[PDB]
RNA sequence: UGAGCCUUGAUGUGUAGGAUAGGUGGGAGGCUUUGAAGUGUGGACGCCAGUCUGCAUGGAGCCGACCUUGAAAUACCACC
RNA sequence: CCCC
RNA sequence: GGCACGUAGCGCAGCCUGGUAGCGCACCGUCAUGGGGUGUCGGGGGUCGGAGGUUCAAAUCCUCUCGUGCCGACCA
């Protein structure tokens, strides 16, 4: 059905296994298959019912490293899209990256959350197939 | 397409702009081209302003919209004040081209309410 | 025999307006011979308008940006 | 359908 | 607490399953009659119980509230 860049691509990843963090930062290196310096986004799956004008996002988050001030709100459904950056921005200063994202999140914690706050981090990439966290 | 300095009765015949003027209509359009001096099979997107400014003063000489409506509001306080029976018939809002209006006046008395 | 669920398949005429486009939402190279555009048709849906995919010939070209649109592409990726 |  | 109704004067769909208040009855005025009824024809009559947000838009989404109801709980 495709050719020989995206299956592979998709092989070797696995969905159900959701990554540590540390291996999250392992394979962005065989998803990164763009002539160009791609990007990798990023998703967060939220916990809440944003059904309400009560949880609403917004803020701006310093990256560690630059891509940089970065905004950010939630979204309806509880899946809010967001980005650090590009394959090749030094994978390992990617998990960095991360930790300087999530650690003020939890901070921006707003307190009418209902149930649990986050459920999941897809770290998927641009030009191939994603990955999740915990 | 600029006389008076408000209407623009463009891609009319010489004549016809003037009859589509607010203040006259049919004659007065053909008196203001005779004493002008112009023919009346011509459009006005022609003629130059050289001749339309003549036009604005001949046609300056009657009375104009801006003073059309006054003088007619002159005349209907003239009757409100005298209080005759043509003044109360305007009063009570009324169709105004004669004197009929029992059953067939319907065209300025509006539809039927009830 | 209902329900839940990973995966994939698959979605969603408004009007507008290149256009069956769900919000977001990051984003220009995907696209290509693990065998093009044009066509062969069968199939699924169809507010049947159009999406739509099997093996194909054709056999290696199209496209995102380009453009007016409520919104932008459905280049790819994003969790539902 | 009803009635004169 | 938990759920189910409010739509012209009446009863209703739409519903408290998105984009743009309609259905029948009621009423008014013609037509159909030899005269009527039934009928068509057309017209007034409402803003979605109230309020607030989500929306390029609400009514049809979500919150609260008002009135009315059934179930259930309730040892200053
Ligand atoms: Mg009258």
């Amino acid at each position: 059905k495709l050719t020989k860049r995206m299956r592979v691509i998709r092989e070797k990843v696995d969905a159900t296994k959701q990554y540590d963090i540390n291996e999250a930062i392992a394979l962005l290196k065989e998803l990164a298959t763009a002539k160009f310096v791609e990007s990798v986004d990023v998703a967060v799956n939220l916990g809440i019912d944003a059904r309400k004008s009560d949880q609403n996002v917004r803020g701006a988050t310093v990256l560690p490293h630059g891509t940089g001030q970065v905004r950010y709100r939630n979204d309806k459904n509880g899946i809010i899209h967001t980005t650090i950056g590009k394959v090749d921005f030094d994978a390992d200063k990617l998990k960095e990256n991360l930790e300087a994202l999530l650690v003020a999140l939890k901070k921006a914690k707003p307190t009418q959350a209902k149930g649990v706050y986050i459920k999941k981090v897809s770290i998927s990439t641009t030009m191939g197939a994603g990955v999740a966290v915990d | 397409a600029r006389i008076a300095g408000i209407n623009i009765p463009d891609h009319k015949h010489a004549v016809i702009a003037l009859t589509s003027i607010y203040g006259v209509g049919k004659t007065r359009s053909k008196a203001i081209l005779a004493a002008a001096g112009i023919a009346e099979d011509v459009k006005i997107s022609e003629l130059s302003e050289g001749q339309i400014d003549t036009l604005r003063d001949e046609v300056a000489k009657f009375v104009v919209e801006g003073d059309l409506r006054r003088e007619i509001s002159m005349s209907i306080k003239r009757l409100m004040d005298l209080g005759c029976y043509r003044g109360l018939r305007h009063r009570r809002g009324l169709p105004v081209r004669g004197q009929r209006t029992k059953t067939n006046a319907r065209t300025r008395k509006g539809p039927r309410k009830p």
